[PDB]
């Protein structure tokens, strides 16, 4: 509601290239393109991550996903982020974003990091993921002690 | 003629300064 | 004690990880004969133990002899390697003559693994070309685990013959789902 | 043929955040492409009153 | 090294690429261009920025 | 298999029919006899040699 | 094979380097004995230099107790008596029960027990490969079944020998399972194909019984695809004998032979199909080879590589032929001189006082 | 058991003599060697230096 | 017939290994709860309904609220192909917020 | 998995992510044409 | 080469050869030649596994 | 062979063949 950066007055594009000799140029392609040797890439923070909405003044938020295979995968991550701090990933506007200040879901500056308990990990009826290798408490990982705990 | 050419690799000294294997492409955030 | 027509063991593929997991006997494609009269079911019977004949044969003529069903790791011999022709490479440039060319004041526009076979885009002040071939295979042979081509040819469902006959240490445990054949024990947090 | 195919579940924008750290330090500020890092001031966070 | 690190044909070392189409709807300014990296030129992607 | 229906407000329920192959062979022998084995290929109740 | 335990266990219970027990090889070192480097003690600090021949002089008893039980304990391990978590347990306890009875005749004996051992881990591996048991196996059920009479005819008698053959010559996985009440026979140790060898009693009844050359399904289609299975395999292990014009069984024998036979030829043709599916006098030379290429350039001006080779082909082939080997290092060095600066090149053409330089040699 | 360890004081408390890549069982070297990503045990075995 | 609670999205559903011998095809449409009677049963007390029951008479009405079915062979490389989709791994349907 | 977080005045969001292998493969056979195979292990396919 | 010819983990290196030894001779010597200057160890990954 | 290096126990201490040294400006 104040002010915008509407002009894009132009954009353009900038490649720089290893000024290679020709001889070793037309070598080092012409065998990388070769099925043998073709280059793979793998994204860093390598993970399928969601959004469950929390109501206001909640208790635990339960989730479950269905039957599926979990070949590959490689443990969990999980904060909480502010809805009105975060757009609602759908393409163009969302005129229910109504913030602009660090997005923590885009920049990666968590600060709710500091609020959890029980995060208790359950397979199909089966509910210890960690199990016989058990901690200090048995069933969930426990965070954040209450005011209890001898 | 069936030369073979080998790779340049530029020189410390007589050796051709070659290197070691870091063809290596593993991040991994974990 | 068993029927001598059983059921075959479908064999079931992880593409992941490339190897097989499991078995269980084809529930899919029975036939329900329990309305049919003594020959009818005799017939069906037939059908049956076809299918089981055909079966071994294939087995003979195509799965790889193991000493072991579904192996943990395939050496690099039996599985299929894929192996590309040597690539050729014409060289355009004249490494000397632009040298030379470049230094009079002309100013130009526009282990051994290789081999420089001269042929005798081009240019005009000097008639060498230089071809170079290569080898485009991979520099060791690959062991892993077997693709989906070749695991339809190793795998063809087994026939199992008076199935679990004494010796629980001669049970096919590759049959079982979650079954580790390197320390031999079914594993799992599940 | 398009050869990038986006998810809608690939938060590449955070993930980019991760690999500088984890590549460099970024703490020195770039200004090529703005590598200012967004980082408070710890002595308002954590009120240490004496 | 001096025989086959650098060539001698005159030739740029860093191109631009104006966009071949433009379209600046009331949020999206989506912009084209056709990198086209020549013959025996190799260009590596982690040196482009709009 | 994943669908990603619409929202409706109101329970309902898929409806999925994977198709299969159906077939009998009815028999009838002698005088006041009928007889058929049935097969679903894909999807079979069939039983095994009893 | 089944590691050694005594080699087992000096592998994880002995110095890696030198101890007390390698007294021959340590007084080697200390006097300058070795073959290898002699010198290498010599320079060792005064230290090391002394603790090493303070020790080979006067050596250290020591306690092989330890020793001794690892080598049992490792050894029960690999005849799987104890499980192998189990062999820490065991490890300490025998250790206990020596220890509150030591004596020389313990220990004596503890020795011979680890000599026997060593043979015994072999006898079992002997064994397991030699597949013995079954052989004692076949017999018991030979026994049970009622031998010696047959009605029909006693080649019989012959296919029996031949079930002896298939147990010996099959090493792998020839077992004979008692089963709760039948004996069984099987040939892979993951079953896939076994046998009910108290059900060939249908191989009884069909035993001289002519067979019928019309059609494999008739009256003498009596036998269970539990008893044809027990044929399929006795067949490569069963030779000529079994008459083809003798009984139904003398019959099939030969078509599983032909069958098995084929089978391994179309394995052979299978493997092929599918590769194939998925694919002084040396000055003179040079004198005259610095006029002809000034020649050519004056009369044409072509390229160098051009100007060289029409010098090559304006030669005496007794010249050429003498030094062909100089001319053509001749010819490179000439080649990349001109390719260097061509103006110094016409200087070195021009002045016939003109010497290789040297580097041109090297 | 052995109670008594009659070899030189200075060899067998490791001040000066062989380190432990020459000392200890090839079994536990190469055992070490192996998990030494994950509860190592280097630390727990002296290295004598001698100038 | 799966079922879909309300105001959900996407159902997810996994069949146990098995062989598909001669598997013809899918087929697929939306269908009310309160509209169709339990299967399989001779009187159900809860089905309060007497229109048009579009399971076993063939008037289906909601199969145009599908988006989006992917088809996964025990997690493999998805069935309908290699690139055989303008979309990259998915069959698309009713792109209606938005398409270039 | 139930987690169980304190409570609060916004209405806010948990931000689990399950952690995957996320690679690709470009080939780039002839002359202007490529062409890449991605690949999730997990979840590989629906949100 | 596709899954039909390779398993997915040997296909997108997750699990069973480095990228030492499953590139072709030349380039592996390539890369290790001109290491210095232009590197080409980030584009290739090789499997690392537990 | 010039072995006057310290020890590690035996085995002396190190040494890289090559190692004696360049730099400059650029």
């Amino acid at each position: 509601v104040d002010g915008a950066s509407v002009r894009f007055d132009s954009v353009n594009l900038y490649a720089t290239f290893f000024p290679m000799a020709h001889n070793t140029a037309s070598t080092l392609e012409a065998m990388l393109r070769n099925d043998t040797h073709d280059q793979s890439f793998n994204d860093y923070l390598s993970a399928a991550n969601m959004l469950y909405p929390i109501p206001a003044k909640a208790t635990n938020v339960p989730i479950s996903i269905p039957s599926r295979n979990w070949a590959a995968f490689r443990g969990w991550s999980f904060t909480r982020l502010k809805t009105k701090e975060t757009p609602s990933l759908g393409s163009g506007f969302d005129p229910y974003f109504v913030y602009s200040g660090s997005i923590p879901y885009l920049d990666g500056t968590f600060y709710l990091n500091h609020t959890f308990k029980k995060v208790s990990i359950m397979f199909d009826s089966s509910v210890s993921w960690p199990g016989n290798d058990r901690l200090l408490t048995p069933n969930e990982f426990e965070i954040k002690r209450s005011v209890d705990g001898e | 003629e069936d030369i073979n050419f080998a790779s340049l690799a530029p020189r410390h000294g007589t050796r051709p300064f070659m290197g070691t294997w870091n063809e290596i492409g593993t991040s991994q955030l974990n | 004690m068993s029927k001598e027509i059983p059921t075959p063991y479908m064999w079931s593929y992880q593409p992941q990880m490339g190897l097989a997991a499991g078995a269980s006997q084809d529930y899919s494609t029975r036939m329900n004969w329990l309305s049919a009269g003594p020959s009818m079911i005799s017939r069906v019977n037939g059908v049956r133990s076809h299918r089981n004949q055909i079966l071994l044969e294939q087995a003979a003529v195509t799965s790889t002899p193991r000493a072991k069903l579904n192996p943990r790791n395939w050496p690099s011999t039996l599985v299929y390697q894929e192996i590309p022709g040597p690539t050729t490479v014409l060289l355009p440039r004249d490494a000397l003559a632009e040298v030379r060319m470049t230094n009079s004041g002309v100013q130009l526009a526009g282990v051994s693994s290789s081999i420089g076979l001269r042929p005798d885009g081009r240019s005009s002040f000097t008639p060498n070309q230089a071809y170079l071939t290569l080898q485009s295979s991979s520099s060791e042979p690959r062991s892993g685990g077997i693709g989906t081509l070749q695991f339809v040819e190793e795998f063809v469902p087994s026939v199992y013959f008076n199935p679990f006959s004494g010796s629980p240490g001669l049970y096919p445990d590759e049959f079982i789902p979650n079954f580790d054949a390197v320390r031999e024990a079914v594993d799992g947090y599940d | 043929l398009n050869a990038v195919v986006d998810l809608q579940d690939r938060n590449t924008e955070l993930s980019y955040q991760l690999l500088l750290d984890s590549l460099g330090d970024r703490t020195r500020y770039f200004s090529m492409w703005n590598s200012a890092v967004d980082s408070y001031d710890p002595d308002v966070r954590i009120i240490e009153n004496h | 090294p001096t025989h086959d690190v650098t060539t001698d044909r005159s030739q740029r070392l860093t191109l631009r690429f104006v966009p071949v189409d433009r379209e600046a709807t009331t949020y999206l300014y989506k912009a084209r261009f056709t990198l086209a990296v020549g013959d025996n030129r190799v260009l590596d992607m982690a040196s482009t920025y709009f | 298999m994943t669908f990603e229906v619409d929202p409706m407000d109101e329970p309902t329920l898929l409806y999925l029919l994977f198709e299969v192959f159906d077939v009998v062979r009815v028999h009838q022998p002698h005088r006041g006899v009928i007889e058929a084995v049935y097969l679903r290929t894909p999807f079979s109740a069939g039983n095994a040699t009893t | 094979q089944a590691p050694d335990p005594a080699i087992r266990a000096a592998l994880q219970s002995q110095p890696s380097g030198l101890a007390s027990d390698d007294w021959e090889a340590a007084m080697q070192r200390i006097m300058a004995l070795t073959t290898r480097n002699p010198e290498s003690f010599r320079q060792q600090p005064q230290a090391n230099r002394l603790s090493a021949i303070l020790e080979a002089v006067v050596p250290s008893r020591t306690n092989p107790t330890h020793e001794k039980v690892l080598a049992i304990v490792n050894a029960l391990a690999e005849n799987k008596a104890i499980r192998p978590d189990e062999a820490g347990l065991v490890y300490n306890a025998l250790l206990e029960r020596v220890g509150r009875y030591n004596s020389t005749n313990v220990q004596s004996n503890l020795d011979r027990l680890v000599t026997d051992v060593r043979e015994a881990v072999a006898q079992r591996e002997r064994f397991k490969n030699e597949g013995l048991g079954s052989l004692v196996a076949l017999n018991a059920f030979l026994a049970t079944q009622p031998a010696n009479v047959p009605r029909g005819q006693d080649d019989y008698t012959n296919f029996i020998s031949a079930l002896r053959l298939m147990v010996t010559e099959v090493p792998q996985s020839e077992v004979y399972q008692s089963g709760p009440d039948y004996f069984f026979q099987t040939s892979r140790q993951g079953l896939q194909t076994v046998n009910l060898s108290q059900a060939f009693k249908n191989l009884r009844g069909l035993w001289g019984v002519q067979a019928p050359v019309g059609d494999r399904s008739t009256v003498s289609s009596l036998l269970t695809p539990n008893s044809r299975l027990l044929l399929l395999l006795i067949a490569p292990f069963t030779d000529s004998g079994s008459v083809n014009r003798n009984s139904y069984l003398g019959h099939l024998l030969t078509l599983y032979r032909e069958a098995i036979g084929q089978a391994q030829v179309d394995e052979q043709t299978f493997q092929e199909i599918t590769s194939v599916s998925r694919a002084a006098e040396e000055e003179r030379i040079l004198r005259y080879v610095q006029q002809s290429v000034g020649l050519f350039l004056m009369q044409e001006g072509a390229t160098p590589s051009a100007a060289l080779d029409m010098t090559a082909r304006n030669m005496e082939p007794s010249m050429y032929a003498a030094n062909r080997p100089f001319i053509n290092k001749l010819m490179d060095y000439l080649h990349r001189a001109a390719a260097m600066n061509t103006d110094y090149f016409t200087n070195a053409i021009l002045n016939p006082h003109w010497l290789p330089p040297p580097g041109f040699y090297t | 058991m052995a109670t008594p360890s009659m070899m030189p004081q200075w060899a067998y408390m490791h001040i000066a003599g062989q380190d432990a890549s020459e000392y200890l069982s090839p079994g536990l070297v190469q055992f070490a060697r192996a998990t030494d990503t994950y509860f190592s045990l280097g630390n727990k075995f002296r290295n004598p230096t001698v100038a």
